């Protein structure tokens, strides 16, 4: 029964999180309707705490609150069943990487038997953990690593050292007397032990899932949920779902982020130039900040270094003008000139320039991206991705280059083979079949073909 | 019995002959698994895939174009499983494989889920290229699918 | 339809100028623009509206006391103290201002929330009015090319 | 402009060599040949 309902909310996923974002709106779109009560409250009279904070006045309906309270409950429902979904279905693809990574590493380069990495590459140096324990390639569905790491690496660094970094601690593996054949197994169900438990691998795989940034994402849509309850409003966090909840959206937004490296930076020279103009008004032009009403007012100015910086850092740019919008002009001063200057400059460079290379980059980044489908558009169209041998010797005969990708060379088919290869016993392997097994087994990849193909090779008519 | 079955004792009345399970005039779909259902793809495969070899690798042969216009039925019928891919050789030379597919693979590998990573995989190594890991690009590819549509059989 | 309501109301003859966008090449060429990227305007006014919704959530929450609009003080105090009122404030004025929301509202002179204020005012600015309008504005020249 | 540039710099690189210029498809005859003429036959590091 567990089983079926893990595999039941497995299934689903993308439907519980389409459906968790339609609550969410409904939930949002349900906060719309609040007010604030007025009138003197019990509170004693400037009160210090007479708010009597909030209250969901419907228009002519008694609905809308038990629709709230039952929408938070489901909602928090729906995304624990997300988080299981979430782990019964992308955790193993995750893990198989992993465990696909350390077993070659081991086997081909040997990272803990002859190169002991450093202390970066923490992930790395994570993966040190799994490598003696009982069940290390649960999902990489190769047993024989632990084995053939000794054929290679045993005679130059002796048994025993590999022995032990790998657990299988046993002279010859001979049995003397029956070897304990067979028994009632003592877990059974009803949990009558459920013991046989990997302790260590499990926290292994429990720090590589609570590392998981998709993880850290649902954990975070878990703690803003539950805090939905302490206050409704925090539901209004997770409508940033829609920005990876949509393909278009996802585009969109993409353009932002392709140069976010560089908006920053252009932000960073904003602030720079805007605190040498700070520097230069604070020097020379004190006298003329002054936001005083009328004169005749206790004067405000910025007659300071923060204050001054903060000022034109709030109001200056956003002023479609610059900083001359927001003070005294310059009536018949000896500094009229200089301060045109300074008024026009400051215009010229941080509401033009500054703010023209941050609407660029986002054009760019469009540019950009059309440009890279439309490469990988055309190199797909002109050559074959396996031979790469090019169509103009294809279409000779007619549709050539077509059948050549559809029949001869085809990416389902290669992919087919190597589930097919993987699935059949040994003892079953045809000559071509072990041939092309034992290269796939060292990592060879001659036996795809590079620069022929059988019509190069052998024309229809001999030759 | 309408739709493909013509009505001569050779081809009609001889499944009747066959169907003899019981004397109480029923029948159930136990012959179905029992007759015809390991063995006939089993032999039926193998001699599709010679056929096929024998017709690629002998053209302009008037003979054997008779027994292609023959077995078109099952050659018809064997398309979807039958697969080809080519290899360079023991010998240096560039062969042929032919191998079997699977339905539930067929069936995997058209859901929209798997046709988005191949889109995306395919918008990488042309982007980021490679002269060497291209190849293993491929098959780290390959690896991680099979992977998933295996997690997909178990529903 | 409309050219017999024009009868009814001659006013109505004027939704017949709309004929010029189909009836020249080079009018369709310049709509065709924005026709090109129109399923993507829509959603950038979406987030648009989703990120000032979140904007009011946070004022309605905390700066409340700001958004005194009433004038010179000693007149009947209207203000958006509400949810709905509060985000057509929003979204009617604050993004036609050229400089974000903090262009409409009592300046922070010495408050305990001055500096919230004041990164409340520059986010709204740098997100609603440079980000969003750049999108908008690139996605047309994106189709030109 | 300055995309563009890095484009055709990449894809001038990718296609011809710097040496002689001959062109991958003449080397692409054996495999690897256009990366084995880059590295081992005609090699700017070797020529310095
Ligand atoms: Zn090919
Ligand atoms: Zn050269």
């Amino acid at each position: 029964y567990q089983q079926k309902l893990l595999n039941y909310f497995a299934r689903n996923f993308y439907n519980m999180r389409m459906l968790a974002l339609f609550v969410a709106f409904a939930i949002n779109f349900i906060l719309l309707f609040y007010k604030v009560s007025t009138s003197s409250v019990v509170e004693g009279k400037s009160p210090h705490r007479i708010i009597a904070v909030h209250y969901v006045l419907e228009e002519s309906s008694g609905y809308m609150e038990p629709t709230l309270r039952i929408l938070a409950i489901l909602h928090t429902i729906i995304s624990f069943f997300c988080i299981i979904g979430y782990y019964c279905l992308k955790v193993p693809l995750v893990i198989f990487k992993r465990e696909k990574e350390v077993a070659r590493k081991l086997e081909f380069d040997g990272l803990y038997i002859t190169e002991q990495p450093s202390e970066d590459d923490i992930k790395g140096q994570w993966d040190r953990l799994v490598i003696n324990t009982q069940s290390f390639p649960n999902n990489y569905w190769d047993k024989f690593v632990k084995r053939k790491v000794m054929d290679k690496y045993g005679e130059f660094y002796g048994r025993d050292r590999i022995s032990e970094l790998l657990g299988m601690d046993k002279a010859a593996l001979d049995f003397s007397d029956a070897r304990e054949k067979k028994k009632p197994k003592k877990d059974s169900s009803l949990s009558a032990v459920l013991n046989s438990i990997d302790v260590k691998y499990q926290m292994w795989k429990l720090g590589v899932v609570f590392t998981d940034n998709s993880f850290l994402y649902l954990a975070w849509y878990m703690t803003m949920s539950v805090l939905g309850h302490y206050n409704n409003f925090f539901f209004a966090a997770h409508l940033l779902d829609i920005a990876m909840g949509f393909k278009t959206l996802r585009t969109i937004l993409s353009s932002v982020t392709h140069n976010g490296k560089q908006l920053v930076l252009t932000v960073g020279l904003l602030a720079v130039v805007v605190y040498l103009y700070t520097v230069v008004a604070f020097n020379f032009f004190r006298k003329f900040y002054n936001k005083s009403e009328d004169g005749d007012t206790p004067d405000m100015k910025c007659d300071d270094m923060l204050t001054c910086y903060m000022f034109h850092m709030y109001v200056g740019v956003r002023a479609g003008g610059g900083i001359g919008d927001e003070i005294e002009d310059p009536a018949g001063d000896e500094y009229e000139i200089y301060r045109i200057i300074f008024d026009i400059t400051f215009f010229f460079f941080v509401i033009v320039i500054l703010l023209a290379i941050i609407q660029g980059l986002i054009i760019d980044a469009f540019g950009e991206l059309r440009d890279q489908q439309e490469q990988v558009k055309e190199d797909m169209e002109t050559k074959c991705f396996i031979c790469g041998i090019g169509n103009d010797y294809f279409d000779t005969v007619p549709h050539g280059f077509e059948t050549h990708t559809l029949q001869e060379h085809n990416l389902a088919n290669y992919l087919f083979f190597l589930m097919y290869l993987i699935n059949k016993d040994e003892t079953e392997h045809t000559g071509q079949e072990s041939y092309v097994w034992k290269m796939y087994q060292e990592r060879c990849w001659e036996f795809f073909p590079a620069g022929d193909c059988f019509r190069k090779q052998y024309e229809d008519q001999l030759n | 019995m309408e739709s493909h079955k013509h009505y001569t004792q050779s081809e009609t009345e001889f499944l009747l002959s066959c169907a003899e399970t019981d004397e109480n005039e029923t029948l159930d779909y136990e012959e179905f698994v029992k007759r015809f259902h390991e063995p006939a793809k089993d032999i039926g495969f193998n001699v599709a895939v010679l056929l096929t070899n024998l017709s690629e690798h002998m053209p302009n042969d008037t003979r054997l174009q008779t027994f292609l216009e023959l077995a078109e039925s099952v050659l018809n019928y064997f398309q979807p499983f039958l697969g080809r891919i080519e290899i360079m050789g023991s010998a240096k030379r560039i062969e042929r494989v032919y191998f079997e597919i699977s339905e539930s693979s067929r069936t995997q590998w058209e859901k929209p889920q798997v046709k988005e990573s191949k889109r995306q995989f395919i918008f990488d190594v042309v982007n980021e290229g490679g002269e060497k890991e291209k190849m293993e690009l491929f098959v780290n590819f390959c690896e991680d699918t099979i992977f998933e549509m295996q997690l997909a059989a178990q529903i």
